[PDB]
Formats: structure tokens, C-alpha cells, sequence
């Protein structure tokens, strides 16, 4: 089937540059206007750039602040986004999307942007940060239902995984999305609700794994 | 830029319900208006173009209407695969092509007040100079909720962060964790730490507190 596949995302420092790629397959790439659209974590879709099939017209959203360049290599079925002057707020998933180009059931003659974007890639993630790799510190959230948990604090980059009792405890567990602190490090919490009557008797251990720093921690959580 | 005002931002539905979403443009855009669906963890897909024309493969229960400034997306009889976020997008004027803010369609259930728990900082954390105080709001519905932190009855602003889980697959509820961060030095200067929760399932706010 017709598809687009983005690549090139990753971690970049503020002020730095990054080139994204998007390769199309099973259509005549040169016939279509192409777009970049981004989505910051937990936010909506933001269109950011457009290029016509023949490269003769480009447009950028004001949020680009004239820092990015859009280009294409039709011979390689490729669309690019060259990003410069990056800042933390450019952290997002970046999607490449093709113009539909017409309002007929099947589009043979391709126009412009007027009828939306009919093919989208899966996205590539860009994180802009000056933080260095760091494993978390794990602190207890000490406890007819009781709540207990673990606070997984000050790590970079994402992700961390949390299990309870080596995976044997799943009922009532909530592991929350991390928050990005003003320090540039992430923090997350994982909680579980259990019978209060189990507190003196059942052991509760949170198993934390931060693969980027090769940090594993097992924290036993008991009443204080 | 043309501004797109999409309403509502959050709608709950049951299988079989009709759903209506509106989009209003800040100036006329003729029929150059598109609708997209975005399922959790996936890229958007095009549903409707030219205000009312259905993209191939899109089921007939989806329909679009309008021209000029006022547009509507209707799902006639919602099915389980339709729980998702929907976006309008004007394609009349560039730059910027602009999207509405989105409509998150979640699963309807009965109102459920949160169970609220407060956690003091650990002694182990305090040793390195910072105190995190955590407030958990467990298994509530709907998602809208407010947490207010107080330290010796002083309202705290600017020094907390929170996050919310996705809707639970079994019981259709949400949970929320909020962290108040202060220095150990400040923590040890105050006594009463309180999290006050406002939520539709409660006719007055609920407070959980501890004394250091």
C-alpha cells in the first residue's frame, strides 16, 4: 500500500540542528505537495511546513520562526526537514503527510492543499534537551483499601519501566506519565491500591528499570 | 492565521450514541475543511474532505456538513473503534494551515468521585535536600479535576506538577498524581501539608492532609 516512513528523530541539544527524512512508496512522489505536521506531548496537531511537487514553492508556520528548511529529492522519493536553532519547545512527534490534491473519489490530477492530507507517516520523535543521561532515585510512597507506591525521580532520558513484585502484582497498579521538571529531568510515580489488612503481611516491591543509564532498583515499600 | 474553534474538547459516549462535533472558522473558508481521526498511539487519518465528502474506506456512520464558517462532524451510531480524538483543519489559506484543538471521545460511565491519598516525603529523599509531597486521586470519572496544595493554609502556586492516566480499560476511570516540590529547608519550616480536590463527584472539595 501507499505509505510514508519518517526517520532521523532523536535527542539534540538546544541551539543544535537535526535533519528529518520521510520516504514515500508506491506512488509517484513528484506529483504531490508534501507537509510536515508536529504534535508535542499531550497536545494537538500543528502544521509547520509545505513544499510543492516541483520544489518551486515552500511555506512555513510562524512557529518555525524562519529557522527550518523544507526540501525534497524526488528521485529518492524523499522529503526532508532541516531544523536549526532548536529549543526545548520543538520537542514533538514529527509527521510527514501527502496532499490529497483533488476532491474526486480517486485523484489522478494533483492540485494543492485544498482537500487535506490523505497519507501520513507513523512519526519520528525529536527531543530537544541539554540534560545528560542520569538514572533515577527511587523513593517510597509509604501506605479498607490502602495506597502505596514509588516515586521515580530525576532521570533522563525517557523511558523508565516499573513493575510490582516482579510482575506478579498488576491489579490496581497505576503508573503515571512522567513530568518534565524545570531541571530538565523527568519524574514519575507508580502506585497500587491493596487491602489494608495485607500491610503487615504481604511484601510490596517496585522494580524500576532505566535502560538508558543501565540503572535497576528494587524498592521494598512498607508502612513508615 | 485563520483560527479554528472546535467544540467540545471532551465528549463521553456509549456504543450506539450519536455524536456531534462543531468547528467554527474565524473567516469564511468555503468548503475547504477537513476532518481527521487520531487513535491513541497512532498517526491521524483523513475522514472527510471538502466539508462533506468521505474518504475511501471510511464507514457511512461518519458525515460532515457546513460551508463558510460553521462546520459539523456527526457520527450517527458510535462503535467501539470510534473512541479516539478528532480534529478539524482548514485548507483555504496558507501559511498556516490550521487545526482545531481536537475533541477527545472517551467511554461513558457513571460519575465516580476520586479516592484521595497524600504521601509525605521520605527521609531518604530529604537527605539530599529536596522534598516531594505527592497527592493521588484514584479511579474517578470524568477526567476534569482540580488539585490545590496548601502549606500551613498558604495556597501554593507554581511549584507543583501533575499527570493523568489513560482511561482504564476495565472500569473506564482515570487517576491523577500531583507532586508539590519544595526544599527540605522550607519543608521543615511548616507543619500542615494538604491537598484539596475539586471534582464533579463531590458537592464540596475534599482535603487530605498530614502534619510533618
Amino acid at each position: 500500500e501507499v505509505q510514508l516512513v519518517e526517520s532521523g528523530g532523536g535527542l539534540v541539544q538546544p541551539g543544535g540542528s537535526l535533519r528529518l527524512s520521510c520516504i514515500g512508496s508506491e506512488f509517484t512522489f513528484s506529483n504531490y505537495g508534501m507537509n510536515w505536521v508536529r504534535q508535542a506531548p499531550g497536545k494537538g496537531l500543528e502544521w509547520i511546513s509545505y513544499i510543492t511537487g516541483a520544489s518551486a514553492t515552500v511555506y512555513y508556520a510562524a512557529s518555525v520562526r524562519g529557522r527550518f528548511t523544507i526540501s525534497r529529492d524526488n528521485a529518492r522519493n524523499s522529503l526532508f526537514l532541516e531544523m536549526n536553532g532548536l529549543r526545548a519547545e520543538d520537542t514533538a512527534v514529527y509527521y510527514c503527510a501527502r496532499d490529497r490534491g483533488c476532491n474526486s473519489p480517486t485523484c489522478f490530477v494533483i492540485g494543492y492543499y485544498y482537500y487535506g492530507m490523505d497519507v501520513w507517516g507513523q512519526g519520528t520523535t525529536v527531543t530537544v534537551s541539554s540534560a545528560s543521561t542520569k538514572g533515577p532515585s527511587v523513593f517510597p510512597l509509604a501506605p479498607g483499601t490502602a495506597a502505596l507506591g514509588c516515586l521515580v525521580k530525576d532521570y533522563f532520558p525517557e523511558p523508565v519501566t516499573v513493575s510490582w513484585n516482579s510482575g506478579a502484582l498488576t491489579s490496581g497498579v497505576h503508573t503515571f506519565p512522567a513530568v518534565l521538571q524545570s531541571s530538565g529531568l523527568y519524574s514519575l510515580s507508580s502506585v497500587v491500591t491493596v487491602p489494608s489488612s495485607s500491610l503487615g503481611t504481604q511484601t510490596y516491591i517496585c522494580n524500576v528499570n532505566h535502560k538508558p543509564s543501565n540503572t535497576k532498583v528494587d524498592k521494598k515499600v512498607e508502612p513508615k | 492565521d485563520i483560527q479554528m474553534t472546535q467544540s467540545p474538547s471532551s465528549l463521553s459516549a456509549s456504543v450506539g450514541d450519536r455524536v456531534t462535533i462543531t468547528c467554527r472558522a474565524s473567516q469564511t473558508i468555503s468548503r475547504y475543511l477537513n476532518w481527521y481521526q487520531q487513535k491513541a498511539g497512532k498517526a491521524p487519518t483523513l475522514l472527510i474532505y471538502d466539508a462533506s465528502r468521505l474518504q475511501s474506506g471510511v464507514p457511512s456512520r461518519f458525515s460532515g456538513s457546513g460551508s463558510g464558517t460553521e462546520f459539523t462532524l456527526t457520527i450517527s451510531s458510535l462503535q467501539r473503534e470510534d473512541f479516539a480524538t478528532y480534529y478539524c483543519q482548514q485548507s483555504d489559506s496558507i501559511p498556516a494551515l490550521t487545526f482545531g484543538g481536537g475533541t477527545r471521545v472517551d467511554i461513558k460511565r457513571t460519575v465516580a468521585a476520586p479516592s484521595v491519598f497524600i504521601f509525605p516525603p521520605s527521609d531518604e529523599q530529604l537527605k539530599s535536600g529536596t522534598a516531594s509531597v505527592v497527592c493521588l486521586l484514584n479511579n474517578f470519572y470524568p477526567r476534569e479535576a482540580v488539585v490545590q496544595w496548601k502549606v500551613d493554609n498558604a495556597l501554593q502556586s507554581g511549584n507543583s506538577q501533575e499527570s493523568v492516566t489513560e482511561q482504564d480499560s476495565k472500569d473506564s476511570t482515570y487517576s491523577l498524581s500531583s507532586t508539590l516540590t519544595l526544599s527540605k529547608a522550607d519543608y521543615e519550616k511548616h507543619k500542615v501539608y494538604a491537598c484539596e480536590v475539586t471534582h464533579q463527584g463531590l458537592s464540596s472539595p475534599v482535603t487530605k492532609s498530614f502534619n510533618r
